DNA sequence: CTTGACAAAAGTGTTAAATTGTGCTATACTGGGAGCTCACGGATGC
DNA sequence: GCATCCGTGAGTCGAGGAGCACAATTTAACACTTTTGTCAAG
């Protein structure tokens, strides 16, 4: 009784009748009166069940006592009220109409059994052509009526009525034709009409009769309200009625015995039929069908001799049948449905599979895509015409509520008014359907209904939406309510609103502990109310909890005392922070609140980087974990001081940052004075009488004999730190002079400011000796050697120092950085000197090039290229002699201190205040010629202004519209890697992938070492799959290579020992569902193998996906998203590189007409015919392998791998996006891409069945078909051979096994109608699914490798194995 | 082509040409005579007038079948005179499904006069031809007026009804429909009379007699539409009604709590209390079969008569006033 | 195009007054936008 | 929304910090117990007040609408446990 | 714990008054009308 | 080649919302019992 699976299969009608408790007979809702909902409605409480709980509708029982009771005054069925979210009804359909999820999906499920295309399946289904279900022998044009063909409207009246046609005569003029006379086509019927088919041409309105009496050829006028009653040429006796009247006196009668004959006509009516004059009475009537034989009218001596429908006439006193056929032609779903109930499924798998041997490729794909659906309904038990709809569901009328509001009006969902036309159509089609309307009036209604149903199963597929009169809204239906970003996935079941939660904005506290924050009291007691509530009721404070709470109600009602229960509470219990938007994993960190007073949450200044928040306005969000899981995984797993190491790449995340850096390195770096700067000397005191001279500076670098060193180093001597920072208290010594100090037996020469930093290590580690290892003395400490000091303090103590050093760092950062005197002024943006001398430089150069070109010796697109050239050339120049400036005048300066230890700042823009802003671009990404030559400080003109804000929006812009490109981008990444989990320790698989140390350079053609950022982020954290032996040290097999290990292998790289590492990577694991732990290798987040259980997937996809939008929102606008998404998804570039697909030897034709390549091999020859622009990278006499580029540009994926192989792909897939992570300075270490790219190459396709049930080109797992592989391999038959294939994240999502999850990633239509027809059953394996039912998550605390742990004292373990094992 | 059903609908009608009068006065004719037809057959075959009919419409239209055969070959058994009167029922009924199928042009001419009323253009068209059906049966050509005279007036009639009926999400009756549609009438022509929105008085006073200001204002307050759910709010997207609508239907965690909190100090104080004495006041009160019941049905559980249980009663309930008077654990639940 | 006046202070309402939309009923869609709609023009000199 | 005095937007980001972290029942209980388990948030609040630890969850109320939902597009949706036999996950509320 | 009076609230009937649903109206009338810096790449279809 | 469907980041504070005549039916008002609680002693 715990749910394993979910199964999603088509409904039968029977099936949908189960559910429902009633069927809806009435569109009514509710009482416009009494507003109690009406009976047999949409609200019927005789269907859904009782508005309030155990109550019917008469109000004769009210109470639990008649539990499970229906009374028998209203049906109304005694129980709860919830029911009625939980009770269906069910409307039954006058004729059956098709689901459009079956019919509008491409390609159509209904229409691939039938083998009816789209456009012929919508003909049917919306009454525009019948298609034939029984021929009944009818011939059209000569050619003999098939089943399933499609007859238009004009061709079915034709078959079934038969051909017959009117030609109304001009008045007064008669016909030349009698009454039963037959006719030919062409033939002339008036003087002035002709006709167009041959049949009986017959008086329709003899406008005058000419009777001949036997006494007189007499004439009478036919009025349009009198009718003829008597034959032409027929002997009427005296007194017979001749032609009859409504009043009697105008009635025509025979005064003496003639003959009648009817000339003048209104029209002539011929009709493609056969008159049989009968002698008795007719054994047939009107309307009546009859074939060759039949016994027509005259008791079997007149008999048919040709189908027809057979009218009689009663005053012609002949029997007429006209020629046609009693065809068996329908539209609508009933032809369809019937259609789909005639199928033998496995009849036509059958012919399906002898198609699928057809030599011809294309019948092969259509075969295969007709089995498919065919092997779906067989294996899944549905039927096929369940995709018709005989019966509606109706949804409870709780999930498309009526409510009133907390004025008096009413509000109620889209799904009523969409039910209401459903049922108002239905009903009406039951109504004319009972008055035997015509046809057009039915097949109307019939089209009407099936559009109602269609608009409320899937508002707008088909045709225009619908809308509620009085606005152009459309109505949501049933698949707006399940699909897209609004749907109930995304907005309901992914994400959810939740209790416990608070918000509001940020302050820093500084004096906060890392894992500490700083929550309001008001918010605290607001978000642990139910708490504090228990609280005060253990306490005096409160008598009860509902007295507690009435006293929390009222702010004036709070005494004292709450508080302090209040800090009682939230004792050692921990919240969660949470800014959005929430990029990577710690953008939601665990943190102990301490109560203050305020309205603003204090944040801790080092986890600002991590959740990427400032304080201009950032806000934040609060939750609170409630049990002791929630509260353990939060306090040991989401710890902010847990978390010190960043899983992306591994280095430090939680590490001092823009003010505490400034602070350290201002200390930490030493002064260099000019004033001596070279002067030679003999003694040591001849040096320290200068100085006292004022000659030579303290830090001025002099030479005392030989060796070279400062007065400062002789003349101050401190024998231990302590008196070094005495001496600096006192003022005779600042923390940037150079002095000696004794320190840890060492005579060293440094400052005290770089003294002070080694104690303030030693101090927060609390160990002298190892803080001695960690830092490096001889620098200033800038961003980069205080990252280093972080991540080698974590590895060496663990994460309790390591944040004890933090808090230490950012204490005295602080500190110093506020009484050092960090400002900026307008005289601190220096200008240098040099500006004007390039300036001057380049106009002249640019005068130069003006005069050049005005004597024609270059283009004007070569000039434009000149002019930039040198104003590139300029800019860079000026970059230089600003810095130059700064390290040697003022090598204090806030601008480039702050540039230099990495608190703020770039290059590029100190150059823009203090060197000159540079050259912009138009609006088209054309350069201007002239630059902006002024500064900021100097002041830009209005017109240098205008031009620099063409960049500044078009870099805005950017910034907005590929945000949504990235964060789609890593909803890709998460929902086809959602599933993966370290689920073993080792997989024992023999694979590995060969990390290469050498890359090859193309400028050079040779190869060269790959940068060490390269060697780590591919080497870092894996396990070593074979033994490596370099520079006389032996890294064993299945050993995990930490920093130090990569470093050593790159050394021997170095010294030419190795090419390049076997690792164990994701890419060669063989675990099932995820990766194992020696594949993966270290968690980077703590810098020690990876827990078996942990969500590598979520972790790698976020990872990938956080430098995507974390840089956009701050380059990535053309090479970034662009080249990642094109290669994420495996899509063909448009400007492709050309690949060789063999391996040969190269031979170049170039010539004027066009550029060919020749492919040289031992008996192959390949030719590739370039474009003329085409860049190519190899020349005559080189041996290109297979695969290998002759172009530039960027490799097809899907070329390489079916020219090179799985791994190739591989590898050029992770070097590819790596190549884009790396070109803005992003470190993503290569498991991320490899976890997201072994999803890619998860899929196979089928080229040859072998003794199988799978169809070639069916596309199934590689994991699947290797499993299917060795089980027929075991039995003894052959193999199914199979083709490594390549797909995108976005298509690798949605093939995914789990319905669930790939409906509510994106084509939830798409994806549960294949689901539902397949009756796919979801075995909840990834963590999607298991969020969607709100399960434990296969993940962390929550895997079954873990999860069942059990935990006991030592006494009661000693006593229950006592009282047991004494049996 | 096929997407727009209203554009398909006239194509399909516009197939069946118009009748001239001649033809209008020969269909009407036929399906008069057809009736009076199948009304000499029934009295003289003797079955339902109805089940001929509907007999006679089946065999005509083609396609209970094991009944119909058994009613028509039994109507083909007549003799030459009786089997005629089946053939003018054939014809008429043959008829009269093209004197309807002929005057399909007639009901889009009315209807379009009604849209932007709550139904759309093609179910007044299907609501039309409701009307028009029951023209042709109630028509009658001796008159010798002509059809779309008669016709007009039960055209018209079946798009009004079902406009009445049909365009309201709460169903409003024809009557008190009839009375918003004029009220709504008479309080424009006062606002374009006065310069000024009318007030209650006004269009009160102008309706007539048996109308106030009070009857104006619930008549206005029944005329309110439901607002959709799913109306979006702002320029955003992602906001609507039924994302600030609270249900306070299923009780909140504070009220199931409070709830549960009673009970068992209830439960509690109720232990003080005698065997029976507790018992007979959560029977007394319903607190065990979830009904209170009566002295007399208590009785019947007890074996005692009506008057001593409610001296048993109220001396329980003094004991649980003492009780909760020296301790005051029970006042705050109130 | 008709929005709920922004009077926080003077300055406000009269920005409101001043702003000019590209969006709008006859205009175009926040999210159906490029960049070229979205970028300063040589022609807003003084104008924009 | 403040004015509503409504809870904070838990959404598939949130979602994916956790489900990194390992928080198996850190996010259980966002979903059902603080979200829409009716009958776990109804005991968990209760438990809370009493001095007792939060009782374990159950389907959310967001997952029955889907599946009711999907009964009206005709869809049989059905939770099965290891057996292949339908679980009934509401209550015996819906079997007539 | 019983028996007998006593109001009396709750329960069973009656005709009345709104309230709601239904059919009819006869010169002749016979194919709608609304909307128009389309956003743009990418994938699966004839 | 193109026709069509599907996709296009996350939170948040406000701002918002034809007429009448007739039969048929249900809803109210009026009486007359019924059952049902309250004293009354014994
Ligand atoms: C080594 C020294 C004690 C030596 C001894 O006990 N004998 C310990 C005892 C108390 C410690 C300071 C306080 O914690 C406050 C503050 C905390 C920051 O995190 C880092 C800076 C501060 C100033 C600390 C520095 C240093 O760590 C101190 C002086
Ligand atoms: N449409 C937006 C705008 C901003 N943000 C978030 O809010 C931040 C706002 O950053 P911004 O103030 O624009 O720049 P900073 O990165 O703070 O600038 P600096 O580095 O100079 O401090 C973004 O980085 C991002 O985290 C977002 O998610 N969506
Ligand atoms: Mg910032
Ligand atoms: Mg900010
Ligand atoms: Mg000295
Ligand atoms: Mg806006
Ligand atoms: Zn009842
Ligand atoms: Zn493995």
């Amino acid at each position: 009784k715990e749910v394993r699976k979910v199964r999603i299969a088509l409904a039968s009608p029977e099936k949908i009748r189960s559910w429902s408790y009633g069927e809806v007979e009435k569109p009514e809702t509710i009482n416009y009166r009494t507003l109690k909902p009406e009976r047999d409605g949409l609200f019927d409480e005789r269907i859904f069940g009782p508005i309030k709980d155990y109550e019917c509708a008469c109000g004769k029982y009210k109470r639990q006592r008649f539990e499970g009771k229906v009374c028998e005054r209203c049906g109304v069925e005694v129980t709860k009220s919830i029911v009625r979210r939980y009770r269906m009804g069910h409307i039954e359909l006058a004729t059956p109409a098709a689901h459009i999820w079956f019919v509008k999906d491409v390609p159509s499920k209904i229409g691939t059994l039938l083998d009816l295309s789209a456009t012929e399946l919508e003909q049917v289904l919306y009454f525009s052509k019948y298609i034939v279900l029984d021929p009944k022998g009818a011939i059209l044009n000569g050619v003999p009526v098939e089943k399933r063909q499609l007859l238009t409207d004009e061709e079915y009246r034709e078959l079934r009525y038969g051909k017959q046609e009117t030609y109304p005569l001009p008045p007064g003029v008669d016909a030349l034709v009698k009454d039963g006379e037959e006719v030919v086509k062409g033939q002339e019927l008036a003087p002035g009409v002709v006709s167009r088919l041959d049949g009986v041409a017959l008086y329709r309105f003899p406008r005058r009769v000419r009777v001949e009496y036997v006494k007189e050829p007499k004439d009478y006028r036919v009025q349009p309200h009198m009718n003829v009653v008597v034959p032409e040429g027929a002997r009427v006796e005296a007194g017979d009625k001749i032609v009859a009247a409504i009043d009697p006196e105008e009635e025509v009668i025979a005064e003496a015995e003639g003959v009648v004959h009817l000339h003048e006509p209104a029209s002539i009516l011929v009709v493609k039929a056969r008159v049989y004059p009968f002698e008795d009475d007719v054994e047939v009537s009107t309307g009546d069908r009859v074939a060759p034989g039949d016994v027509l009218a005259d008791g079997g001596k007149v008999k048919s001799d040709v189908y027809g429908r057979v009218e009689v006439d009663l005053v012609r006193n002949v029997v007429r049948v006209v020629e046609s056929y009693d065809i068996d032609a329908r539209m609508g779903a009933e032809a369809i449905q019937q259609l789909l109930k005639e199928l033998d499924l496995e009849a036509l798998e059958k012919e399906l599979l002898e198609e699928m041997k057809h030599p011809s490729r294309a019948r092969r794909a259509k075969a295969r895509k007709r089995l498919e659906v065919v092997r779906a309904f067989l294996d899944s038990g549905n039927r096929p015409e369940w995709m018709i709809l005989e019966a509606v569901p109706v949804l409870p009328p709780d999930l498309r509520p009526m409510v009133q509001v907390d004025g008096g009006r009413f509000a109620t969902s889209d799904l009523n008014d969409l039910y209401r036309r459903l049922i108002n159509r239905n009903n009406r089609l039951k109504k004319l359907l009972a008055q035997g309307a015509p046809e057009i009036i039915i097949r109307n209604e019939k089209r009407m209904l099936q559009e109602a149903v269609d608009a409320l199963l899937d508002n707008g597929r088909r045709g225009a939406p619908v809308t509620n009169p009085g606005s152009d809204r459309p109505l949501r239906s049933l698949t707006d309510i399940l699909s897209g970003k609004q749907g109930r996935f995304r907005q309901n079941l992914l994400g959810k609103r939740v209790d416990y939660s608070g918000r509001s904005v940020i302050v820093v506290g500084p004096q906060l502990k890392l894992h500490q924050c700083g929550l309001p009291k008001r918010m605290a007691l607001e978000l642990f109310k139910p708490f504090l509530l228990k609280k005060m009721e253990e306490k005096g404070i409160a008598p009860n909890v509902k007295a507690a709470r009435r006293m929390l109600e009222r702010q004036r009602d709070i005494k004292d005392e709450v508080w302090d229960a209040l800090e009682e509470v939230i004792h050692g219990k921990v919240v969660l922070l949470n800014r959005a938007p929430t990029l990577h994993r710690l953008g939601i960190q665990a943190f102990q609140p301490v109560l203050v007073e305020g309205q603003s949450i204090q944040l801790h200044p080092l986890v600002c980087e991590a959740f990427n928040a400032d304080f201009d306005g950032d806000q934040m969000a609060v939750h609170v974990p409630l049990s002791s899981f929630a509260q353990a995984e939060a306090r040991i797993q989401m710890l902010s001081a847990h978390n010190l190491l960043s899983p992306a790449s591994g280095e430090p995340l939680a590490k001092p940052s823009r003010d505490i850096i400034l602070g350290l390195y201002y200390i930490t770096q030493v002064r260099k004075e000019k004033k001596g700067a070279g002067l030679e000397f003999a003694t040591p005191e001849e040096a320290l009488a200068a100085h006292e001279r004022g000659e030579v500076a303290l830090n001025a670098p002099i030479k005392v004999a030989g060796r070279e060193t400062s007065v400062g180093r002789l003349k101050y001597v401190f024998a231990n730190p302590d008196e070094a920072l005495l001496a600096v208290a006192h003022g005779i010594v600042d923390l940037q002079d150079v002095v000696t100090v004794r320190y840890m037996g060492k005579r060293l020469e440094t400052s005290p400011g770089r003294i002070l930093f080694a104690r303030i290590v030693a101090e927060a580690v609390e160990d002298e000796k190892v803080a001695w290892e960690l830092i490096q003395l001889d620098v200033p400490q800038e961003k980069n050697s205080l990252k280093d000091l972080v991540y080698q303090a974590f590895l060496r103590l663990g994460m309790e120092k390591t944040a004890r050093l933090l808090d230490a760092l950012k204490y005295y950062g602080f500190t110093f950085s506020t009484t050092s005197g960090i400002t900026i002024g307008i005289d601190d943006a220096v200008i240098p000197e040099e500006k004007k001398q390039y300036l001057e430089e380049a106009d002249r150069k640019l005068l130069q090039i003006e005069q050049a070109y005005e004597m024609g010796f270059l283009t004007d697109r070569e000039r434009y290229d000149q002019i930039l050239q040198l104003w590139t050339e300029t800019t860079e120049k000026v970059t230089q002699a600003v810095f130059k400036n700064f390290e040697e005048n003022y090598p204090f300066n806030p601008l480039y201190v702050m540039a230099q230890s990495g608190a703020r700042g770039n290059p590029q823009q100190i150059r823009q205040l203090c060197g000159l802003r540079g050259l912009m671009q138009k609006p088209s990404g054309e350069t201007f010629e002239v630059p902006v030559r002024s500064s900021f400080r100097e002041g830009l003109t209005v017109l240098e202004y205008f031009i620099s804000s063409h960049g500044a929006r078009k870099g805005g812009a950017d910034t907005a519209l590929r945000t949504a490109d990235s964060g789609y981008l890593t909803r890709k990444l998460v929902d086809v890697t959602h599933e993966i989990v370290v689920r073993e320790a080792d997989c024992g698989t023999t694979n590995y992938i060969s990390v290469p140390l050498f890359q090859p350079d193309e400028v050079t053609r040779s190869l060269r070492l790959r940068k060490r950022a390269d060697i780590e982020a591919g080497l870092y954290g894996r396990v070593l799959a074979r033994e490596v032996e370099v520079l006389g040290v032996r890294l064993e097999e299945g050993r995990y290579l930490s920093m130090d290990d990569v470093h050593l292998l790159i050394k021997a790289a170095e010294a030419g020992e190795i090419q390049e590492v076997p690792v164990r990577s994701p890419l060669t694991c063989q675990t099932r569902y995820g990766v194992c732990q020696k594949c993966y290798g270290y968690d980077l987040s703590m810098a020690r193998p990876v827990s078996i259980g942990e969500a590598v997937g979520i972790v790698a996809a976020q990872s990938i996906g956080e430098p995507g939008t974390q840089l956009t929102m701050r380059a990535d606008i053309t090479q970034g998203l662009p080249r990642v998404i094109e290669l994420f998804e495996a899509r063909r570039p448009k400007a492709k590189a050309v690949i060789s697909e063999i391996d040969g030897v190269v031979r170049i034709e170039e010539t004027e007409e066009k550029l060919s390549v020749f492919v040289e091999s031992e008996g192959f020859s390949k030719e590739y015919k370039l474009p003329k622009e085409a860049r190519l990278l190899v020349k005559d006499g080189d041996y290109v392998e297979a695969g290998q580029p002759l172009t530039r540009g960027a490799i097809d994926p899907h070329q390489l791998l079916e020219a090179k192989g799985p791994e190739a792909v591989e590898r050029y897939l992770v070097e590819e996006i790596q190549k884009v992570y790396r070109a803005q300075g992003v470190k993503l270490h290569d498991k991320h891409i490899e976890i997201v790219v072994r999803q890619m190459m998860k899929y196979v396709e089928v080229t040859d069945p072998g003794d199988s049930r799978l169809l070639e080109g069916q596309v199934l797992e590689k994991w699947d078909v290797e499993a299917l592989n060795e089980r027929l391999i075991a039995e003894g038959k052959t193999p199914v051979a199979w083709k490594p294939l390549l797909m995108g994240v976005t298509k690798s999502a949605l093939s995914t096994k789990s319905w669930l999850s790939a409906a509510s990633f994106q084509n939830t239509t798409h994806v549960l109608t294949e689901a539902a027809i397949a009756g796919k059953k979801d075995e909840l394996i990834g963590l999607k699914e298991n969020v969607i039912l709100g399960r434990l998550i296969p993940a962390g605390t929550g895997s079954d490798f873990v999860r069942f742990t059990q935990v006991v004292d030592q006494k009661t373990l000693k006593a229950i194995e006592e009282a047991r094992k004494e049996a | 082509s096929t997407s727009d059903p209203v554009r398909q609908y006239l194509h399909e009608i516009g197939q069946v040409p118009l009748l001239t009068l001649e033809e209008e006065v020969e269909l009407a004719r036929k399906v008069e005579e057809g009736m009076e037809a199948i009304k000499k057959l029934s009295e003289i075959t003797g079955l339902d007038p109805d089940l001929i009919r509907e007999v006679v419409r089946a065999k005509i239209l083609g396609s209970d079948p094991k009944t119909v055969e058994e009613i028509d070959q039994k109507l083909k058994s007549l003799p030459k005179e009786h089997k005629r009167y089946l053939h003018i029922a054939r014809e008429g009924e043959a008829a009269r499904q093209h004197l309807i199928e002929a005057n399909l042009r007639l009901v889009v001419s009315i209807a379009k006069k009604y849209t932007g009323r709550g139904l759309s253009f093609l179910d007044l068209i299907q609501e039309g031809n409701q009307g028009l059906i029951r023209a042709v049966e109630k028509f009658e050509y001796k008159r010798r007026f002509k059809f779309s005279t008669y016709a007009t007036w039960w055209i018209r009639q079946a798009i009004n009804r079902a406009i009445a009926d049909q365009a309201r999400t709460i169903r409003i009756p024809v009557h008190m429909v009839e009375t918003i549609n004029k009220l709504s009438r008479t309080a424009r022509q006062l606002q374009q009379e006065l310069g000024r929105e009318p007030t209650y008085e006004e269009i009160a006073e102008a309706m007539g007699p048996g109308w106030d200001a009070k009857r104006v204002e619930e008549t206005l307050k029944i005329a309110q539409e439901p607002v959709s759910l799913e109306t979006p709010i702002g320029d955003e997207k992602d906001s609507f009604y039924g994302d600030f609508i609270p249900d306070e239907h299923l009780p909140s965690p504070v009220d199931a709590a409070t709830q549960s909190l009673l009970s068992e100090e209830l439960e509690k104080a109720l232990s003080k209390l005698s065997e029976r004495e507790a018992m007979v006041l959560k029977l007394r009160k319903g607190l065990i079969d979830g009904r209170e019941h009566t002295l007399e049905e208590v009785g019947a559980f007890f074996g005692v008569t009506r008057e001593r249980i409610r001296q048993i009663e109220n001396k329980a309930l003094r004991k649980l006033k003492y009780h909760e008077s020296r301790t005051r654990k029970l006042r705050d639940f109130l | 195009l008709s929005q709920f006046k922004d009077e926080t202070n003077p300055l406000s309402s009269l920005r409101h007054k001043r702003r000019i939309s590209a969006l709008g009923p006859g205009g175009l869609t926040r999210e159906r936008a490029g960049f070229d709609v979205r970028d300063v023009h040589r022609t807003h000199y003084g104008r924009i | 929304g403040k004015a509503q005095f409504g809870g904070q937007r838990f959404g598939e980001m949130e979602v994916w910090a956790l489900e990194a972290y390992g928080a198996a029942h850190t996010l259980q209980e966002m979903l059902t117990l603080k979200s829409d388990d009716i009958e776990g948030r109804n005991a968990a609040y209760e438990a809370i007040i009493k001095g007792e630890d939060v009782p374990e969850p159950s389907v959310p109320e967001s997952f029955r609408v889907l599946v009711k939902e999907l009964q009206a597009l005709a869809l049989d949706v059905q939770t099965l446990d290891e057996k292949d036999n339908p679980v009934d996950i509401f209550e015996g509320l819906a079997s007539k």
